[PDB]
């Protein structure tokens, strides 16, 4: 069993803690309770290879803001959370870009850019617009509902396979 | 260079790390013991976070620290005396300016704020995941609600408004799915006719999966709380742990219901019927990565009355020795095959509970408490660790559900299951043995005949799942 | 090449049970244990000049899996059947420990030993001669260990040993 350290981050109230339960859990968070850090852990199947996921949850709100390096150094791939009717959670997805790529000292951390929220109707953020931003940072796209499930084992599974390959 | 520290004279946390009162494991530094100040300050570093060192710590700390001790020592961490002006700031000041006071905002930028937000993060972890503290306390959670409702200044602000409704919610107290369940199968007993219910006329597909719904609801409902310290073992053990309790005597009850079915069908045919659809509910279970099932087949097919029954097991056909042989061989060294097994699936699944047990129990028995260097006594955190390791895995099993519809008559069924009925265990066991005597007595005793008991068919619908539109 | 030797053992749970095999298999001289290990209950030793290997079963803490228990003995060529010193209940339950080894293994003639243990510093509740005239009664040892101190622990599964080389 291979594991894999996988980090999920992106600015406050964009559904990082609701993909991460959706799926460890299978179960849709209604609640907004700011995280400070989670982690978890699952064992799944991925492309016929078991593995072991370690999945850290982090802080997204901005008083947390000084507190990143020292989970980035331990994370193997990132999934960078927006949400698509939250065109600020956009703007703000080149920082942790930026910071990832400057504490791991590396062009090529594996990473998953994910629009969140797609189960809403009224969107802000296009997805030619963000898949724009992802071919420029050499890595895919994928839109997410941590409320129906919609792309959330997409999203990081395919995470998994770009660590598997990198 | 590094940010000064408040004196350790006015501030305990601060004192220095040395081999009196912390020591490392031969990239975060992993802890083998420590004074528990020292534990409280690696569980909340201004340096990094440690989510599985919160975890570890929060399931185990009360082998060393008293709850409310543990709530004094963090809001002692918490409160954080800020650094006097420095000469720089001094000088401004005397001449009518704004002091720069860079050295006071780093210290509240990267000493305070990151040491009160971990402290907050084991606050937090404290009441979701291990309220039951709380739960026996009500004054400890008196003094939480008092410590989080009084925290001022807005860095904090957003948190601690978040843990006091967590905390009012947890005080007065649904599932997704890639696909639909599969149909619920039905074999000689038809919905709603509980009083028909049985081994051989509800159909193999739905015991097993029926079983398997009700064993990983069992498996899911165990708390570390039930665990550590083996309270399970102890005097107290039906207060400390009752849902683990539950859990292993709905095994054992099952086991035996299967060992009765067996032995009570006195007559030859009828009873290779049974061990034969027994073998194919197996099959299921395997399927479902149900291995609590799986063992409770296994130990009734191992059972002194079962084991003995060659006339029986002479005409079980092939296929289904092969089947019930692999699933023995899963127990085989020490349950090697299972645990390889284990590691290797697809959840959802449901593990078998007894090796957890035995392993938490040995490392309880088998490490000291403290360690004794330089005169002092440390806590031994690696033993917490390892148990926490344990307990770890134990919770990563539990949180995929199956993708399967209850059915509520047949859940009810087996909910209720008594196969001892009044009997004592050993009253109970003593019959069964004499049944397996009565139906194949040992030779050179000639083997008797025994008249029909069953009035339906015997033949299996088989265990390969059937879809109308 | 050498013989290997499955032993099983056998008694009441909550009363220090577990210390026998972890004080043998134990670097004796470092209180440690990780149970986990793949090998942690098995020990070459030599016996009477004889070298083997123990394969030993302990599955303290699955008392209550008590359908569990013919499954588990089946696997034994010899048993040791423990009781606290200080628990009489567990001292009552060895006659049926020993009914159900004798079951298992279809034989009234199993290798197995009766082993007192003392798991603490309450007061003994067992004396030693009850004990004993027990052990005679069924023909087999009897050993006194301290689940403090490895006092009796190998002579409690030498003894073992013995009885099935001589049986
Ligand atoms: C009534 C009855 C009792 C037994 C009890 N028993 C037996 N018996 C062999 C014949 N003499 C008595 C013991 N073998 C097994 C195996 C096994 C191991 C290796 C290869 C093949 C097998 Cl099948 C696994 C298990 Cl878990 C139980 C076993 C088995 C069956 C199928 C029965 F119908
Ligand atoms: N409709 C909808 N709501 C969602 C979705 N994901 C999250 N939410 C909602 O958005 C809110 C914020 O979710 P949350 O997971 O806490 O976000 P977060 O990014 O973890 N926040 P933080 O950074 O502060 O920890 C919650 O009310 C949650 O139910 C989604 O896919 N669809
Ligand atoms: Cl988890
Ligand atoms: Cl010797
Ligand atoms: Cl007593
Ligand atoms: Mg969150």
């Amino acid at each position: 069993m291979t594991e894999y350290k996988l980090v999920v981050v992106g600015a406050g109230g964009v559904g990082k803690s609701a993909l991460t339960i959706q799926l460890i859990q299978n179960h849709f968070v209604d609640e907004y309770d700011p995280t400070i850090e989670d982690s978890y852990r699952k064992q799944v199947v991925i492309d016929g290879e078991t593995c072991l996921l370690d999945i850290l949850d982090t802080a997204g709100q901005e008083e947390a803001s000084a507190m990143r390096d020292q989970y980035m150094r331990t994370g193997e791939g990132f999934l960078c959370v927006f949400a698509i009717n939250n065109t600020k959670s956009f703007e703000d997805i080149h920082q942790y870009r930026e910071q990832i790529k400057r504490v791991k000292d590396s062009d090529d951390v594996p990473m998953v850019l994910v629009g969140n929220k797609c189960d809403l109707a009224a969107r802000t953020v296009e997805s030619r617009q963000a898949q724009d931003l992802a071919r420029s940072y050499g890595i895919p796209y994928i839109e997410t509902s941590a409320k129906t499930r919609q792309g959330v084992e997409d999203a990081f599974y395919t995470l998994v396979r770009e660590i598997r390959q990198h | 260079g590094q940010m000064r520290l408040p004196s350790a004279d006015v501030y305990r946390f601060a004192e220095p790390d040395s081999e009196e009162n912390i020591i490392f494991e031969e990239g975060i530094p992993i802890i083998k013991a420590g004074t528990v100040i020292k534990l409280i300050e690696r569980l909340t570093y201004h340096m990094y976070a440690d989510p599985n060192f919160v975890r570890t710590f929060l399931t185990t700390y009360r082998s060393f620290c008293k709850p409310q001790e543990l709530l004094s020592l963090i809001i002692e961490r918490f409160e954080i005396p800020e650094p006097e002006p420095t000469e720089a700031d001094r000088i401004a000041i005397e001449n009518g300016d704004q002091p720069l006071s860079a050295e006071l905002k780093r210290f509240r930028k990267e000493y305070i704020q990151p040491v009160q937000l971990r402290v907050l993060n084991v606050c937090r972890h404290w009441v979701e995941h291990h309220f039951y503290d709380f739960e026996r306390d009500a004054y400890l959670l008196q003094r939480m609600e008092e410590f989080i409702g009084t925290v001022r200044g807005k860095a904090m602000k957003k948190w601690v408004e978040s843990i006091t409704k967590i905390i009012q919610r947890k005080k007065i107290a649904n599932i997704t799915f890639q696909s639909s369940p599969p149909t619920v199968e039905w074999h000689i007993s038809r919905p709603g006719h509980i009083e028909t219910f049985d081994l051989l006329t509800l159909h193999p597909i739905e015991i097993a999966r029926q079983l398997t719904l009700l064993e990983s609801d069992l498996y899911r409902a165990v708390q570390p709380s039930e665990l550590v310290g083996s309270v399970w073992t102890k005097e107290d053990k039906e207060i400390n742990s009752p849902n683990l309790l539950k859990m292993i005597r709905h095994t054992t009850n099952l086991t035996l219901w299967f060992e009765k079915c067996i032995v009570e069908t006195e007559n030859l045919e009828e009873r290779v019927a049974v061990v034969s659809r027994i073998i194919e509910i197996l099959q299921v279970f395997q399927e479902l990565n149900n291995f609590n099932g799986v063992l409770e087949v296994v130990s009734a097919m191992n059972s002194s009355p079962v084991y003995r029954l060659d006339h029986t097991f002479e005409q079980i056909p092939s296929r289904q020795k092969k089947i019930l042989e692999e699933a023995h061989e899963l127990s085989e060294d020490h349950y090697k095959k299972y645990l390889a097994k284990l590691r290797s699936i697809n959840p959802p699944c449901v593990p078998f509970f007894g090796i957890y047990l035995t392993n938490i129990l040995k490392t309880e028995e088998g490490n000291p408490e403290v360690l004794k260097r330089h005169g002092k006594e440390l806590i031994n955190f690696s033993k917490r660790r390892k148990v926490a390791e344990i307990t770890g895995e134990i919770q990563q099993y539990q949180n995929q559900p199956y993708c399967l519809r209850v059915e509520s008559d047949i859940k009810r069924f087996f909910e209720n299951l008594n196969p001892m009925g009044n009997s004592m265990e050993k009253e109970f066991t003593d019959y069964l043995f004499n049944k397996s005597l009565e139906i194949e007595p040992r030779n050179p005793k000639p083997l008797p005949r025994f008249p029909k008991k069953y009035s339906y068919p015997l033949k299996s619908p088989g265990v390969r799942p059937s879809n109308p539109r």
